[PDB]
C-alpha cells in the first residue's frame, strides 16, 4: 500500500550536485507529481527514509555511507535505493544493494568501475557516466581526422572523491576501447609548483591534442605557461575537461562567458592564450519543461531547505535524480499491471533499462547496461570578442556532432592541426 | 604517488592510469 | 564475565594463510592457554562469534567481510575483531571497526594503508606488512652500495587481492621513502605472452638491481628467458619477491631445497640461470617453542577441523593470530588491573604498541604505529650443489643484516654489480 525509498547521500554539506539540500526539493517534486498522476501507483503513499553519506568532518565517505545504508536496510526494509552520488560512497553501497536485490537510482557515481553491472547489478545510472564522455572524444577525434595520439592531463586533491581520476579513467578507458590510438596521461597537483615545468615539458612532447581536467585556474595558469612557452592554436589544442562548466557562469544570464577574465591584470594575456583552448562540458537541457523545473526548484529549495539553488550546470543532477525517480515509478507501475510486486528488482530494472523516457531534462536514454546516454557541448571563443559560446553539440544517443547556431569550430590555421608534428615529436 | 597509495577499493583499480602497466 | 570476539575469515576456503580450517585451531589453542593461566583473565570465559569473508563464489570479498562485520556487531556486541586477512576485505572491515571504536586484530592486511592507524584506528597488525619488506630492501641497498636505480616487476591474476601490487606499493613507497633512489617499475600479465619480449626489454634498459614479484613458474620462465638473451650474475641480480617461499618445500624436511627444479628437460638451463636469482622470504621462527605450536596445530586442525595443516611459511601467519590473541588477553587484563574496562579500546590498543612480546613466533615487536616488525630471510644458491639456502637474515626490530651459517653471497664477479651499467643504460 505504500512504498519506502531510501536515501544515502550529504544531508547536510550542500557543496555537492547531489547534496540533499539540492536534491531532496527535486525529489519532493517527483513525489508531488506521482500523486498528481492517477497512471503512477495509483493509491500508493511513497514514503522516504534518510541517511547521509557524509562522516564526521561532513564529507561523503566510503564508511559512513555503507553504515548508513545497512542501517537504512534493515530498519525500513525499503523498495529502492537513491545516491550516492560521490564515487567512493556509492561502490561499497552499490555492492551491498547489488547483494540484497534492490533496485539502486542514482545521478552521480559515474566512475568506469560502476558501468560493470555484472558486480553492480541492479544499479541504474540517470545521470552523466565518464565512458559517455569517450563516446563524446571519440566522435570528435573520428570528425577531426585525430587517430594517432592525444595527451590527458588531470590533477585531483588530496583526500576528495578523485573527480578527475575518474573522467579520466572513463575517457581513457573508452577512447582505447574504440579507437586504439596512443593515449598518454599524467597526473600532477595543482598546488605544486614542481610539476608545472613537468607539464609544460610533456606538453610539448607527449602530444598535440591535450585534454585537462583540473580546475579553471590551474587551466588559466597551465594556457598562460603555454603562451608564455610559445604554444599556439596553429599546433596545440587544449579541451578543458569541465563537465559543470565551473569555468563558465549559467546559460541564463551574466552574458558573455569568459572564462580567461580574472581581473589581476593578466586577462590581456590570458585572452590571447585561450585562442587555443575550447572547454568541453555537459549540455544545457533546452526544453522548457527544464526551465519550470528550475524554478519550482529554487522555489522549493529555499522554502522547505533553507537553501539557495543558483544556476548553473550542476542543476542537471537534481533534474536527473527527479526524472530518475519518475522512471522508477513508471516501471514499478508497469510491474505491478502485470503481476509482479515492488520487490521484483530485475523486472523492475529491465523495464528502466534500454528505455527512452521524457522529463525535466527532455529526451533521456537509457542504454542496455543502464546508464544514462549524456550530451556534450564544446565551447568555443569568437575571435571577435573573445567570449566563449557553444559551436558543437553531441547528442549521446544517436552518437552525432551538431554545428550549434551555424557557428564554425575557430582554427588559427584554418583547420584542425595534426594529432602528430611534423617529423615526429623530436 | 601517481600509481600507489590511492585508497584500498576495486573501484580505483579498474584501468590503473597512474601506473605503468601493459595490461 | 565473559569476552565476546568476533572472526571475519574465511570459514569455507581454505586456501588462504588466514583461513579458518588454519587460524581456527590456532586460536583455538590460544583460548585453551587462555584458560591454563590464572594471570591471563581469571575467571572470563571468552567466547567466539563467527563470520566468512568470502563471498558466494568462496573467495574473500570486499562485500560479503564488511557485511558479516555488521552481522556480527549488531547481534553479539563484541570487544574485539578477528581479521580478515585479504586486503581488500579488511579496508572497509578496518574502517567500520575504527568507527565503532572496536579493537580489530590481524596477521593479514599488509597493505600500505592500513598502515595510516590515523584512518584504521585501534587496528594492531601481528603479522607482517609490506612497509617491513622495503626495510629489509632499504637494509639490503645500503650493505650492498645500491643507492641509485633498481627496477621492480610485479603481475597479478585478475580477480584477486592483488597480492605482488600491495607487495610492490609497499616496497615501493617505503623505499623511496628512506632512500629516494629511483625505483621504476612495470606491471605484467603473467598467462600474456605479449609482456615477455616487453619485460626482459625492460630488464635490459630500466635496472640492473631487479625485483620481481610472481608465481614461481613467471619467474623461473623469466630467468630462463635472461639466460637465453645473455643476462648473467656478472650484470644483473634478480630478487625473486617469494615472501611465504611458494617456490620453495618446507624447512623442516625435503633436503635440498631446489625451485629451478621443475622435470620439463629445462632444469639443466633453468639451474645456470638462477645463479643469478635470489629470493626473499619471510623468516622462519627459529624457537622450539614454533615447532610444537605447529605439531599441536596439525593435531587440532585434522581433528576438530578435518584439514591437513601442511609446513610452511604460511603457518607464521596463524602463529601470529594466536600470538596476536595472547598479546590482546594480556592487554585487556593489565586493562582491567586498572580500572579500565573490555571496551576500553584506546587504552588497550596503546599497551599493545610499542611492546615486545614473547610468543610462539618467539621475540615478536609491536611498532609505535600498531604494526608487528617483520623478519626477512634471503636465500642463494650453492654454486657446487645449486641447491638454495639462507645466507642472510634480517632482524625487523634492529634493522640489522646478519650472516647466517658463515655463508657468504654469491657473485660471479666476487662482489655485487653495480645498480647503474658502465657508461649509462644505453
Ligand atoms: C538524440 O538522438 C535520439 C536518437 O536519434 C533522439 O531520439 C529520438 O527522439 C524522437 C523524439 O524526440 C523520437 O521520435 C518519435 O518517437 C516515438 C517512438 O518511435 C514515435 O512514436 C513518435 O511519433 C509520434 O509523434 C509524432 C509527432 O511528434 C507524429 O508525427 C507520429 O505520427 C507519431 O504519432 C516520435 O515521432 C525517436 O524515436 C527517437 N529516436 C530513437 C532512436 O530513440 C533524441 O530526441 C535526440 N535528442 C535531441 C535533444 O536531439
Ligand atoms: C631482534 O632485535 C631485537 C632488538 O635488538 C631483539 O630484542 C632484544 O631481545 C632480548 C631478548 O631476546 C631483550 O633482552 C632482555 O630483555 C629484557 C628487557 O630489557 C631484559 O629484562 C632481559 O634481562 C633479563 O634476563 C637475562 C637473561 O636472559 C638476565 O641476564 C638479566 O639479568 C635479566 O634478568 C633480557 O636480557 C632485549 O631487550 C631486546 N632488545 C630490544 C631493543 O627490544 C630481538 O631478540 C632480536 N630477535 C632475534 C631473533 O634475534
Ligand atoms: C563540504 O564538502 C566539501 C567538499 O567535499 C568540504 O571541502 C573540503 O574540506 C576538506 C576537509 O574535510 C578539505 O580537506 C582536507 O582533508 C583532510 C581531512 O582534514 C586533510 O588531512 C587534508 O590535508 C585536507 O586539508 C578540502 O580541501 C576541502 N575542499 C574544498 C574544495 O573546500 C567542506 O569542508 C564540507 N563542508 C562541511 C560544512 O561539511
Ligand atoms: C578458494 O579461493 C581460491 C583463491 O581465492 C579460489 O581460486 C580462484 O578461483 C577464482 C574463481 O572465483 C578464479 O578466478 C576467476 O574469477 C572471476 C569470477 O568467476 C572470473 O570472472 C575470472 O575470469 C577468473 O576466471 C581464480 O583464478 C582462482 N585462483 C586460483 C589460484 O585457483 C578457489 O576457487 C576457492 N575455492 C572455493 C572452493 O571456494
Ligand atoms: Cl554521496
Ligand atoms: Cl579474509
Amino acid at each position: 500500500s505504500d512504498l519506502t525509498v531510501a536515501v544515502v547521500l550529504p544531508l547536510t554539506n550542500t557543496s555537492y550536485p547531489w547534496s540533499w539540500a539540492r536534491v531532496g526539493p527535486a525529489v519532493e517534486l517527483a513525489l508531488a507529481r506521482v500523486k498528481a498522476r492517477p497512471d503512477l501507483l495509483p493509491g500508493w503513499t511513497v514514503r522516504m527514509v534518510l541517511g547521509s553519506s557524509e562522516n564526521a568532518a561532513g564529507v561523503c565517505s566510503d564508511t559512513a555511507a555503507p553504515l548508513a545504508a545497512v542501517d537504512l536496510k534493515w530498519e525500513h526494509s525499503p523498495a529502492v535505493f537513491l545516491g550516492p552520488g560521490c564515487v567512493y560512497s556509492a561502490a561499497p553501497v552499490g555492492r551491498f544493494t547489488a547483494h540484497w536485490r534492490v533496485p539502486l537510482l542514482t545521478a552521480g557515481a559515474p566512475a568506469l568501475g560502476i558501468g560493470v553491472k555484472d558486480e553492480y547489478a541492479l544499479t541504474t545510472r540517470t545521470g552523466p557516466s565518464h565512458v559517455k564522455l569517450g563516446d563524446f572524444v571519440t566522435a570528435l577525434h573520428r570528425r577531426l581526422g585525430w587517430e594517432h595520439q592525444a595527451l590527458v592531463l588531470y590533477a585531483d586533491r588530496l583526500g576528495d572523491d578523485r573527480p578527475c581520476f575518474f573522467i579520466v579513467e572513463g575517457l581513457y578507458m573508452r577512447v582505447r576501447e574504440r579507437l586504439n590510438i596512443t593515449v598518454n596521461h599524467q597526473e600532477f597537483v595543482e598546488g605544486d609548483p614542481d610539476h608545472y615545468p613537468k607539464l609544460l615539458r610533456a606538453v610539448r612532447r607527449k602530444g598535440r591534442v591535450i585534454y585537462i581536467c583540473s580546475s579553471p585556474d590551474a587551466f588559466r595558469n597551465l594556457m598562460l605557461l603555454a603562451l608564455n612557452a610559445g604554444l599556439t592554436g596553429e599546433d596545440y589544442v587544449f579541451f578543458h575537461l569541465d563537465v559543470f562548466g565551473q569555468s563558465l557562469k549559467s546559460a541564463q544570464g551574466l552574458v558573455p562567458q569568459k572564462p580567461w577574465e580574472r581581473g589581476d591584470g593578466q586577462d590581456r594575456s590570458a585572452r590571447q592564450a585561450f585562442q587555443a583552448a575550447k572547454i568541453i562540458t555537459y549540455k544545457e537541457p533546452d526544453n522548457p519543461e527544464y526551465l519550470e523545473f528550475l524554478k519550482q526548484l529554487k522555489l522549493l529549495a529555499d522554502k522547505k531547505f533553507n537553501f539557495t539553488v543558483e544556476d548553473g550546470l550542476k542543476n542537471i543532477i537534481p533534474a536527473s535524480f527527479h526524472d530518475g525517480l519518475l522512471l522508477y515509478v513508471q516501471a514499478v507501475t508497469e510491474t505491478l499491471a502485470q503481476g509482479g510486486t515492488v520487490t521484483d528488482g530485475e523486472n523492475i530494472t529491465q523495464r528502466m533499462w534500454n528505455r527512452s523516457f521524457q522529463g525535466v531534462t527532455g529526451y533521456l536514454k537509457i542504454d542496455r547496461n543502464g546508464d544514462r546516454d549524456t550530451d556534450f557541448s564544446l565551447w568555443d571563443m569568437d575571435p571577435e570578442t573573445g567570449a566563449f559560446r557553444v559551436v558543437l553539440n553531441y547528442n549521446g544517443t544517436s552518437q552525432e556532432l551538431m554545428a550549434v547556431s551555424e557557428h564554425k569550430l575557430y582554427w588559427p590555421l584554418g583547420y584542425p592541426p595534426p594529432d602528430v608534428p611534423k617529423c615526429g615529436f623530436d | 604517488s601517481s600509481c600507489f597509495g590511492g585508497r584500498m577499493d576495486r573501484i580505483g583499480a579498474q584501468s590503473g592510469l597512474g601506473c605503468n602497466s601493459f595490461r
